[PDB]
């Protein structure tokens, strides 16, 4: 009755009202890339470390 | 025990009233000397409705007493050793209080039932005749007793109709609707 009443109206008369996925980018975090692979880059390489560590520290063993 | 209690002071009184007058058996007799005594009362506005103020004295009461059973001679006799008690225990002032609650007492002795029809506005006399048709043939209405329905006008019951008696409802309403209706969509 009231109920039937209540019912046409409020899917009839009115819906949905505007709201557009772009204004939404602006509420979330969006992606962005991973930048850097962050290659590792060779340290110690030759026996100039080995010339460097024989003389530096001559403290033998006890 | 009397069919219909009455809670509280002043209805203490009716129901020992009703009781008494039922052992006499003469309960008819009582209630139609009652309207009588309250009607002459109520009859006779100034001065001796508005002298029924708390502040005359035990000899003043016992003398508004006196002159209340000059009044008419016609009176059941227990109404006339209630005008006493009521004069003696100095609860006269609460006159009209103890009529009326015999009366509801009574008329439950009698068989009626009063209901209700609450509604926005006046209701039609065709509506007025359907639900009583209605009600009266309900189980609800046991029959064997009798329904004075009243439609009072309620602005604050938007629409519809509730019905009342027995202090049981039935409440379809546009108001009550639209309140749980309302309630469920802003879930």
């Amino acid at each position: 009755n009231v109920i039937q009443d209540l019912y046409l109206r409020e899917l009839k008369d009115t819906k949905l009202a505007p709201s557009t996925l772009q204004d939404a980018e602006g509420n979330v975090k969006p992606w962005n890339p991973p930048q850097k692979p962050n290659l590792p880059e060779l340290e110690l390489q030759g026996p100039e470390a080995l010339k460097a560590y024989t003389e530096q520290n001559v403290e033998t063993a006890h | 025990p009397p069919p219909v209690r009455l809670f509280g002071v002043e209805g203490t009184y009716a129901t020992a009233l009703y009781q008494a007058a039922a052992k006499n058996s003469s309960i008819d007799a009582a209630f139609q000397s009652l309207q009588k005594v309250e009607s002459t009362v109520k009859k006779n506005p100034k001065l001796g409705h508005l002298l029924l103020n708390p502040a005359l004295s035990l000899k003043d009461r016992n003398s508004v007493i006196d002159a209340i059973v000059e009044t008419h001679k016609n009176l059941d006799g227990y109404v006339v050793n209630l005008l006493k008690v009521l004069s003696e225990n100095n609860r006269l002032g609460c006159f009209e209080k103890i009529a009326s609650d015999f009366g509801v007492l009574n008329d439950a002795h009698n068989g009626l039932l009063k209901g209700t029809v609450t509604s926005a506005e006046p209701l039609d006399p065709k509506s007025f005749k359907r639900i009583e048709k209605a009600l009266s043939a309900s189980k609800l209405v046991g029959q064997g007793k009798s329904l004075k329905l009243e439609n009072v006008v309620k602005p604050e019951i938007k629409g519809g109709l509730i019905v009342e008696l027995g202090d049981k409802t039935v409440d379809l309403s546009i108001s009550t609707k639209i309140q749980k209706l309302n309630k469920v969509l802003e879930d």
